[PDB]
């Protein structure tokens, strides 16, 4: 149950990096929904993705998840806390050089767990996304809806309370994209809440998820309910937003 | 004629092989420490560039600049200047052994320069998921790390060491660096046209070993 | 301090003058003959390999194993083995000039790697978009790829000049000029201080100066 | 605009992005906008290479305009090549010239007088609304400044046909309505039957008159979208169109 209390970000004028900022936004995600963080090209949605997890460190404010004030812990106490915040990427950030049951047991290996559990939970977590059967192979030999898929297994792999997804399925052609999202429906089986999923687009945003936020340039402007696959955004800036359904 | 030549080189055959062994003995022992020192060199720049175990800017900066001035430097004029310290250390400065000591010190600030591009290779978006599992900087300079970059390092590895062979032939008029010396004698004073052929021949050859031997254990790494 | 300074002024004035006017014509007339023959053989070593402006594999294949050998070879052994060729074409085995004829061809093959890497890293499309338009090839390679390239091309030559600096001061012992050739008059034979400290940091001086200049020259044109 | 037949396989070690084609023949009329829609690896973006022949083709012939351009001498190919104008998914656009030079490109190979360069350009900016960034360099535009250039570019020598390797794909939908608006009015004012490779439905919907369907390198049907409703009576074809 993610609940955020005047978070900010601003870069310097150099603006070497592509996020954008991100201005005083409050936001409760609750523990029994997934949410999604609508916006364009520059908006401020990556950016407040990553301070959930403060891979960004806000100017001000305190971001709380899953009740330790995270700002606070300021340690070897962060990095601890970080286990039970999963994360999958965009491109797939896989470690090339090695077969895919190592990418999957290395955050199990991080950890500490002895390798015989080891061995158990990366033959459970692999064969849930149903990829056992290649288990062998190394990174250059899979497609782009394979390594997503190793990204969701290595994500689930430390059994974490919150999955945060960064614009998972955007590069993927829709016969993929479909098969990436009923893998995420299939995980909200088990106890896995706030599935946090940001896209520059509606058609992900229409099929699965619970409620919805909209933003213009770093300032959250309304927050959707998604029903029977619709909107029907009340803002007036939000209405040109859902255009894109 | 023919066989003038090659009866003239079984002449020399005590003082090619000593040639020979003697030039191993300064390329073969300044690499082990050039590769050894200049690693732990390439890291420290590498950590303090990012956002692991520290973000100096000013130890960057001081090192960045060391190591740039250190190989700008010319390599003939630093070995004269440091023969006082190179006989202090050896107590001796005329020897394969002491002008190794010569070749080592260019090495580590060579080798660092070529393990921090390598490092700088890796995209980055992979270390940023080891941040997110909570892995501590030491285990990222380790595991996330050195698994990608390996395949790298045995061409940075095998351009070091035809390097250092160059730097051996200008110690060689100084130190008697084996091939070197040989190159200076028979050559100059004198011109044997018979045994200059054979010194290039041996050259090359050495050369495209060392090249072949690191494109393959290069390509079967990755 | 007085006893540096005094012995630096009076009768190294008469051989520092020398040793500077020495060291600048071996290395400024080398440079210009091979930023000019250099630029033709790299831009042969890229059309090709393009498939686009030309092609021929075999071509390619024997100037790119060449280049590489050219580049690898140690160049004090090739100098001392090039005497009667140089000889011939300069007419004296001694002189700046006489080294200079041999670093050209030392940097000629140096700097024929540099523009091909440059050339190498132009984005393809660029290439596609140009032939998409029916631009012939003598007019690709003219108005795209040294127009594109521009800005690589001047910290090239940077990295040439500083290479041509560190074999000029080993010809000098062998042959003749430079700070090379004083430098073993104080330092080989008759170690001496105050003088050997002048040459260092002269050497660093010069260095920065030269490496000043094409960094801001570069980044105007980028 | 017709292809009689052909074909490319390419050769193992080339490793390239594309993928193979199979004996395939079509027929762009005069006046129309025709879209090649398929998944990756349907080849769309090969077949589009092979028009203005850059990709050469294993057998059959290529007829652009009258003439067949696949017996052509190189020298008269640079006239058809310049015939044809192209757009590119990659802007793909020179860095070091100002917004009126790249325009100006094209115009200056075809050894046009300097004086009459002038005059187009100013005319090209004109059309796609960028006059004002006449002087501005391409690292200071947004991605969809940077295809407004880009057709600008391609309509410079007065073409008869434009192809269009999806120069959208990277554009979000704010800036891409603005952009196929421009290909709408070039269109309806000089008749220029451009082509256009997409793998999203959505776009035919908003801009073709016919369309091609690819699957593995082979056209499965030839729909019409100009009743602005996609209709299949194949099997795969209906499985592209959702």
């Amino acid at each position: 149950m993610i609940i955020l209390d005047k978070v900010s970000k601003h870069y310097q004028t150099r603006d070497k990096t592509r996020f954008a900022a991100v201005e005083p936004t409050s936001l409760e995600i609750r523990d029994g929904e997934i949410f999604g963080l609508m916006g364009y090209s520059g908006a401020g949605k990556s950016t407040l993705l990553r301070l959930i997890n403060l891979l960004e460190r806000p100017d001000s404010g305190k971001v709380n998840v899953c009740g330790q004030e995270l700002t606070a812990l300021d340690a070897a106490a962060l990095r601890q806390a970080r286990q039970n915040i999963g994360m999958v990427f965009q491109q797939f950030n896989l470690l090339s050089n090695r077969t895919v049951a190592d990418n999957v047991a290395f955050p199990l290996e991080i950890a500490g767990w002895p390798s015989e559990k080891i061995k158990a939970r990366v033959k459970e977590c692999l064969e849930i996304v149903g990829l056992t059967e290649r288990a062998g192979h190394y990174p250059a030999q899979l497609s782009g809806g394979q390594k997503q898929r190793v990204g969701i297994a290595r994500a689930l792999a430390p059994k974490p309370q919150v999955i945060l997804a960064d614009e998972p399925t955007s590069a993927l052609d829709p016969a993929t994209t479909r098969s990436v999202l009923e893998c995420l429906e299939d995980i909200n089986k088990r106890f896995n809440v706030t599935i946090v999923i940001v896209t520059h687009e509606m058609s992900v945003i229409r099929r699965l998820c619970d409620r919805a936020a909209l933003l213009d340039k770093g300032k959250v402007v309304e927050i959707v309910e998604v029903r029977g696959n619709q909107i029907h955004a009340q803002s007036d800036i939000g209405r040109e937003l859902i255009r894109e359904d | 004629t023919f066989q003038q030549a090659v009866s003239t080189i079984v002449g020399m055959k005590d003082e090619i092989f000593r040639a020979l062994g003697e030039t191993f003995v300064m390329v073969g022992l300044s690499t082990t420490f050039a590769v050894i020192f200049g690693t732990l060199l390439g890291v420290l720049l590498f950590v303090t560039s990012s956002r692991q175990l520290h973000y100096n800017k000013l130890v960057n900066f001081l090192l960045d600049n060391l190591v740039n001035l250190m190989r700008a430097f010319p390599f003939v004029i630093l070995m004269i200047a440091m023969i006082p310290a190179t006989r202090a250390i050896v107590g001796s400065t005329i020897g394969p052994v002491a002008a190794s000591l010569v070749l080592s010190v260019s090495g580590l600030f060579y080798f660092a320069r070529l393990v921090e591009q390598n490092l700088r290779e890796v995209p980055k978006g992979v270390i940023e998921a080891a941040a997110a599992m909570g892995a501590p900087p030491i285990a990222i300079v380790c595991k996330v790390l050195l698994n990608e970059a390996r395949a790298g390092m045995v061409s940075s590895i095998t351009v070091l060491a035809i390097g250092l062979l160059s730097y051996s032939a200008a110690a060689g008029m100084i130190g008697g660096g084996g091939l070197g010396d040989l190159a200076i004698r028979y050559g100059y004073y004198r011109y044997q046209t018979e045994v200059i052929i054979f010194i290039v021949a041996l050259l090359v050859l050495l050369v495209i070993l060392i090249q072949s031997t690191g494109n393959a254990l290069a390509r079967k790494l990755d």
